[PDB]
């Protein structure tokens, strides 16, 4: 592993440092169904004209962006992900803007949110959770390695592949930071109480978030919830946690030191830092050389007829896309 | 049962983001 990183980290910054800019255009596509949207942007299912191939689309309004002051954001978002490359992390394939919108091209998962699946099924069995985990774990690993912080960890932008594993999307929150940062951003379900508190955290936060994760996972519903956002923040400061009759005494103990409230005992965030979550007895039985490189059989495999298929997507209401005649913000986002 | 209060909450579908 200390072997591997360290060769990609390279590959990285070579990305980072001259990043890919203008590799496609609007009009090579033709735009089909919307997958999904979020706060920021919309997803849309697109067909590549030359090639044949499905894409997803993500598609920002730079307005909105400006608006909402993403600006630093969404920057981020496109430089991080056109410089990394790992198997369980969505593929960005083409960026351009016009006018006014920014686009971002991604390989199409037709699985679906592992959202969806989750709430569906109620919960996953620990052997079908901790197989998940572990591709968030190597992933982790790869990301705080290179400096970055994910900070939007969430079923929601978690999708399944046609061989039943996870592809990381949403890079909106990501961060290349040595240090401390301070933006109040995430979900609110898996914030860390040092985000809530205000205090300058780092990658530590993401270990909390994994923890939020895989107890929704295990449960079917997440440790602190509430109707509205300000009772979860009030119930994630208590660190008060209770667990299902049904989860395993090695479950509970993982969680217990994930869902750490103090950060000079949360795994992750100690000597031994990643080994600490991967030596655990949760995962004694997880070949990790295995899973990284895909040789496991998943225990759940999306149905998928044919490419083009959005069965395993909600719908969402179309909306035009509208470029203006105008250029928008175009000193703003110059480096995109 | 505290499944019977998460599914009874307003915060069962997909969640977005917070943005200020
Ligand atoms: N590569 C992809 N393949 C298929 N679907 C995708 C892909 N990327 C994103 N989606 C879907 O589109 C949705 C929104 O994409 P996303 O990047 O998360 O927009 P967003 O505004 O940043 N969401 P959020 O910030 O969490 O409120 C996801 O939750 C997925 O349902
Ligand atoms: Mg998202
Ligand atoms: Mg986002």
């Amino acid at each position: 592993v200390k072997e591997f990183l360290a060769k990609a980290k390279e590959d990285f910054l070579k990305k980072w440092e001259t990043p890919s800019q203008n590799t496609a255009q609007l009009d090579q596509f033709d735009r089909i169904k919307t997958l999904g949207t979020g706060s920021f942007g919309r997803v849309m299912l697109v067909k590549h004209k030359e090639s044949g191939n499905h894409y997803a689309m993500k598609i920002l309004d730079k307005q909105k962006v400006v608006k909402l002051k993403q600006i630093e954001h969404t920057l981020n978002e496109k430089r991080i992900l056109q410089a990394v490359n790992f198997p369980f992390l969505v593929k960005l394939e083409f960026s351009f803007k016009d006018n006014s919108n920014l686009y971002m091209v991604m390989e199409y998962v037709a699985g679906g949110e592992m959202f969806s699946h989750l709430r569906r099924i109620g919960r996953f069995s620990e052997p079908h959770a901790r197989f998940y985990a572990a591709q968030i774990v190597l992933t982790f690993e790869y990301l705080h390695s290179l400096d970055l912080i994910y900070r939007d960890l969430k079923p929601e932008n978690l999708l399944i592949d046609q061989q039943g594993y996870i592809q990381v999307t949403d890079f909106g929150f990501a961060k290349r930071v040595k240090g401390r940062t301070w933006t109040l951003c995430g979900t609110p379900e898996y914030l860390a109480p040092e985000i809530i508190l205000s205090k300058g955290y780092n990658k530590a936060v993401d270990w909390w978030a994994l923890g939020v994760l895989i107890y929704e996972m295990a449960a079917g519903y997440p440790p602190f919830f509430a109707d509205q956002p300000i009772q979860i923040y009030e119930k994630i400061v208590s660190g008060k946690v209770r667990f299902p009759s049904h989860f395993s005494s090695d479950l509970k103990d993982l969680l217990r030191n994930l869902l750490q409230v103090d950060l000079t005992k949360r795994f992750g965030n100690l000597k031994n830092g990643v080994n600490d979550i991967k030596n655990h007895k949760w995962f004694a039985t997880t070949d990790w050389i295995a899973i990284y490189q895909r040789k496991v059989e998943a225990p759940f495999i999306p149905k998928f007829k044919g490419p083009g298929d959005t069965s395993n997507f909600d719908d969402y209401e179309e909306e035009e896309i509208r470029v203006s005649i105008n250029e928008k913000c175009g000193k703003e986002f110059t480096e995109f | 049962t505290t499944y019977a209060d998460f599914i009874a909450s307003g915060r069962t579908g997909r969640r977005n983001a917070i943005h200020d």
